[PDB]
RNA sequence: CGGCUACCCACCCGACCCGUCUUGAAACACGGACCAAGGAGUCUAACACGUGCGCGAGUCGGGGGCUCGCACGAAAGCCGC
RNA sequence: GAGGGCGUGAAACCGUUAAGAGGUAAACGGGUGGGGUCCGCGCAGUCCGCCCGGAGGAUUCAACCCGGCGGCGGGUCCGG
């Protein structure tokens, strides 16, 4: 039971990894290659109201 | 990662990489350091001289907090206060001089180092190497000791 | 066979980068195009330094970058680092001098930015010189590294000067016999 | 004489016995796959005439020939219709194959869509009615 | 590197007239191969053991 | 960042069949099958596709508008074009040729153009 | 989604306490739908089915148009038997054929003054 | 998005969605299986406090302590139209695209 | 009509039964009647070297604390007097 | 072809049928030959795609302009 299961990661590389994937989020080539339906979608990264 | 691990490569070779003739048993020297005088002495010397004996005193209750002296060096020096400050104190005002108490900053002893420029300051301390009071001296500054 | 000579196949080199960065792929790219197409040894030692591990391309410092450019010769020249210019703490007046650099610190980047240079990466390096004219290739303390103080042809046998491996620096270890000649021998 | 593919020439193999294991007839336990021997006193290793050939790289089949069928084309596996579809741009050097799963109601669907878009398939006529 | 307006979008999909600037998070670098090292390691540290 | 989206998607994307055999992209706006970097119609800023039209009859022209990204409900402009199969391949060809539009794939949307043409005919 | 910390999404777990379930709560897992006509007129969409329900079989081999009355419900087999629905053995002896009572739409009940407590609990709780 | 008042209810049971903060952004939500580029909405609050907890490069962030934005490696990288830049192709040997093959 | 091929047979030449201990094994050296399943370089701590990433004269929260009670949440996010 | 240790049912081993062979114990590698099962094909009758000149019928654009929306391109960077 005492393998070392957990990895700690530097917090510095959690925040960039964090900013690497918003970033990436962002580009329609990259999410419609990850395979999300964007073809009616209008702009990307959707803002909507705060109503929702 | 047992699929980058060297044993899956080897999967397959007789002897599993540790010879047909030489046949790695258990401990074919012994466990751990064994052997440090009497046949070992060619790893044990000279690859760590110096490991067999007594070298001096043996001071009973040894703590590491009675010689606590953290060393700062000239370099050092100034930085320990922002740059705003010695730049806004002695930017042609008068003969007045910023003090570093490295105290506050954590460092008691204060030794010598170069790069101490011509704006004179003073160093509030508990200790201090001649060379950093020289140092000082040259420079124009003064020194201080605190306690 | 046919060869009575011995084989030595494959020479030494590492000739793809084996770091998974995609910026810095794409600069071996660039640079690899530049380093066969415009018949340039600056461009086929910044390539082959790209090619480079992360060890062997040591942080240089801010001091030494600007002493490098403080000898005569080297006035409106720009200093081209493969590898990380990092801050010194020691220095206090900074030159208006010109950086070309990967990954140059917050604090050096601060400090250049405060004291008028002008920073730039490889691309605008290669907008800016495709030969690499009016640049000055700098590289880093290789040897001042602590694991290349462990090295040499012994520990002690000469007194040789190199470092043994030990857990603590001082008293009862590793100081006897081989380390004074009241012990036993001397080295 | 269904579609006849590109300029394709004299397929050799340069041999086509698909290299035996050493004394796979000997017990039945020994499948028949290659298994390199590791032995010492092996007349296999040794290279000994008369013996097995071991598989090295000298057999490697040309660049040119290689993984051609005798047809002419180059297998590849399709599931579906647009795994069918993607095979609209090379068709005169990529044959289709359809995958086993595959049932006969989607099957002939399947190669019907590769007799409109003339995409060689290995197997039409199989798992039929 | 330059950060243009994106239309905030109303619940029934019409551009409103509210025009926030991209944050920078968007214009960010693209490690992917960063995203995945520490994503291995965050699904080390997402785990029981197991049986011993 | 169109090489950096090809140093991203030429691998680990929702794409990719790499069975056993050549890779292939199946790619929803393309015109040559192979995942390449010259062949891809969703990284670049200018992409022309063509694809079979829904009516059965003639082909539809799917063209990148690159007024402006990030946009996808208006980053397609699509065109359907049924005529006697060389009056659309002269125009499919003056369309690529006579503007700027992507001088490159000339050949790719020519060819995939003449294949569909003589699959959907009989 | 599940929330609660006290109940099981195990698959062990709710197969052991279905097939060892005692019999108070084998009657509430052998409850059956109603027809349209009757949840139209008590406001209630499903009960527990007991000795004298009228039962329309709606799915298996018999299939509709059959209305006809239970007679057995074995608990222990989760198997109902309806009275309509018949099979015979080799030996012409006829036999009940198993039948689960979600398989199973309840065109009339059988009126008691515990049932209309339980369908005045049913409707209240339906609210 | 943030100030969670009712949206956790609206997207709770929708099969394939996912419920997410700004204030705690988790990459194994943001980029399952390790592939970057999910699909994400925003909302106006979330995508104005976005900048606030984590900057631009002129500023830190304002709700952190000591995080900046990374330095990016390069500033302007389309590659394609630096080898077609004039200053680049200004400086090239020529397009030398002869094969001369074995000879026999 | 063509067909290499895990089908069978014949013919010419070559061809001792594998594994290891050994300088040397086909050995009058040892284990193996046959077949199916299981079966042997793992894990922890420490060190050294190389590689890859982040920050870089600094670096690291692994120890605790903060968030509303959420399946994944035994995760993740934040502390900076 | 699920019949009360009854899902699937391999190998070692055995029975029968079909085929072949039999003095150098059996088995193997290289090379062919013969036989048999099976596969693809029509076996003196099997090739396609483009252009042009002939032979017969049927259609409407294209050539040039007017009408129109959608896109590429750049000048005054008019006008924001
Ligand atoms: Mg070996
Ligand atoms: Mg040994
Ligand atoms: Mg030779
Ligand atoms: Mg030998
Ligand atoms: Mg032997
Ligand atoms: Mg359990
Ligand atoms: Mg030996
Ligand atoms: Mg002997
Ligand atoms: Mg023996
Ligand atoms: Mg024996
Ligand atoms: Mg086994
Ligand atoms: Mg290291
Ligand atoms: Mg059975
Ligand atoms: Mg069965
Ligand atoms: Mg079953
Ligand atoms: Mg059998
Ligand atoms: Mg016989």
């Amino acid at each position: 039971t005492w393998r070392r299961w957990h990895r700690r990661v530097n917090t510095t590389q959690k925040r960039y990894a964090i900013c690497s994937a918003l970033a990436a989020s962002a580009l329609p080539a990259l999410v419609m290659s990850k395979g999300h339906r964007i073809e009616e979608v209008p702009e990307l990264p959707l803002v909507v109201e705060d109503k929702v | 990662p047992s699929r980058l691990r060297k044993t899956r490569k080897l999967r397959g070779h007789v002897s599993h990489g540790h010879g047909r003739i030489g046949k790695h048993r258990k401990h074919p020297g012994g466990r751990g350091n064994a052997g440090g005088l009497h046949h070992h002495r060619i790893n044990f010397d000279k690859y760590h001289p110096g490991y067999f004996g007594k070298v001096g005193m043996k001071h009973y209750h040894l703590k590491r907090n009675q010689s606590f002296c953290p060393t700062v060096n000239l370099d050092k020096l100034w930085t320990l206060v922002s740059e705003q400050t010695r730049v806004n104190a002695a930017k042609n005002k008068t003969g007045a001089a910023p003090i570093i108490d490295v105290v506050r900053s954590g460092y008691y002893k204060v030794l010598g180092k170069g790069k101490l420029p011509k704006q004179p300051v003073i160093v509030k301390a508990k200790f201090f190497s001649r060379r950093a009071e020289e140092k000082i001296k040259s420079v124009g500054g003064a020194c201080v000791l605190v306690a | 066979g046919v060869d009575i000579r011995h084989n030595k196949d494959r020479k030494v080199r590492r000739k793809e980068p084996k770091s998974q960065d995609i910026y810095l792929r794409l600069l071996v790219k660039l640079y690899r195009f530049l380093a066969r197409r415009t018949n340039s040894t600056f461009n086929q030692v910044v390539l082959k330094r790209l090619f480079m591990s992360r060890t062997n391309r040591p942080p240089l410092s801010l001091s030494r970058m600007i002493r490098k450019m403080k000898l005569p010769g080297r006035e409106n020249k720009t200093a081209v680092v493969v590898g990380t210019i990092t801050d010194d703490v020691r220095v206090q007046e900074v030159p208006k001098l010109k950086v070309c650099a990967l990954r140059v610190t917050s604090r050096a980047r601060s400090r250049i930015l405060r004291a008028g240079g002008k920073i730039l990466t490889f691309d605008q390096l290669a907008l800016d010189s495709p030969k690499g004219c009016g640049t000055v290739l700098l590289s880093g303390p290789r040897k001042g590294r602590e694991v290349y103080r462990h090295f040499g042809k012994a520990p002690g046998t000469p007194h040789s000067h190199t470092k043994p491996y030990v857990r603590s620096k001082g008293r009862k270890f590793e100081r006897a016999r081989g380390r004074r000649a009241s012990r036993g021998y001397k080295n | 004489a269904a579609l006849r593919p590109l300029v394709k020439p004299k397929i050799v193999k340069k041999r086509t016995k698909k290299f035996i294991r050493h004394q796979s007839d000997r017990y039945v336990k020994i499948k028949r796959n290659w298994r390199k021997p590791r032995g010492i006193d092996n007349r296999v290793r040794r290279r000994f005439k008369g013996q097995i050939l071991m598989p090295n790289i000298g057999y490697g089949s040309n660049k040119k020939t290689k993984h051609m069928l005798p047809s002419g084309f180059r297998k590849f596996l399709v599931h579906n219709v647009k795994e069918l579809e993607v095979l609209l741009m090379c068709n005169k050097s990529y044959c289709a194959e359809i995958a086993h799963n595959v049932s006969s109601k989607n099957r002939k669907a399947i190669v019907e869509r590769a007799a409109q878009l003339a995409i060689r398939v290995t197997n039409p006529n199989a798992r039929l009615r | 590197c330059a950060r243009p307006l994106i239309s905030v979008y109303s619940e029934k999909g019409e551009s409103s007239g509210k025009n926030v600037t991209l944050p920078a998070v968007f214009k960010a670098p693209i490690r992917p191969d960063i995203v995945n090292f520490v994503h291995t390691n965050l699904r080390k540290n997402n785990r029981q053991p197991y049986a011993v | 960042s169109a090489h950096l989206q090809w140093m991203v998607v030429r691998n680990c994307s929702s794409f990719l069949i790499k069975r056993n055999k050549q890779t292939y992209s199946t790619e929803p706006n393309n015109l040559k099958a192979r995942n390449s970097f010259r062949y891809n119609g969703l990284i670049h800023r200018k992409t022309v596709g063509v694809e079979p039209a829904a009516d059965g009859k003639g082909v539809v022209v799917v063209i990148k508008r690159r007024s402006g990204q990030r946009k996808p409900a208006t980053s397609y402009v699509r065109t359907t074009i049924n005529k006697n199969a060389r009056a659309t391949l002269s125009s499919i060809r003056h369309m690529i040729r006579k503007n700027k539009y992507r001088p490159d794939l000339r050949m790719a949307a020519i060819r995939r153009a003449s294949a569909i043409l003589r699959s959907q005919k009989p | 989604m599940k929330f609660n910390p006290f109940v099981t999404s195990d698959r062990s777990k709710n197969r052991k306490r279905h097939f060892n379930a005692p019999s108070h709560i084998r009657r509430k897992i052998m409850s059956s739908p109603l027809s349209k006509e009757l949840r139209q007129k008590y406001n209630v969409r499903s009960m527990p089915i007991r000795k004298d329900d009228e039962v329309q079989v709606v799915r298996g081999h018999y299939k509709g148009q059959q209305i006809g009355k239970v007679v057995q419900v074995y608990r222990k087999k989760y198997v109902i038997y309806i009275e309509r629905v018949q099979r015979e053995k080799a030996n012409g002896t006829t036999v009940h054929v198993g039948i689960h009572p979600s398989k199973v739409v309840i065109t009339r009940l059988k009126l008691d003054k515990d049932r209309k407590k339980i369908l005045e609990r049913k409707a209240k709780s339906r609210q | 998005y943030n100030e969670d008042n009712g949206i956790i209810k609206a997207f709770r049971n929708i099969p394939g969605i996912t419920l997410l903060n700004v204030s705690k952004l988790n990459i194994l939500k943001l980029a399952p299986g390790g592939h970057v580029g999910r699909f994400c909405i925003w909302t106006e609050s979330a995508f104005r406090k976005l900048d606030e907890l984590y900057g631009t490069w002129r500023k830190a962030a304002s709700l952190k302590s000591n995080y900046n934005l990374p330095m990016h490696k390069m500033i302007n990288t389309d590659l394609s139209r630096i080898l077609k830049s004039p200053e680049i192709q200004r400086a090239l040997r020529a397009p030398r695209k002869k094969i001369h093959r074995r000879v026999l």
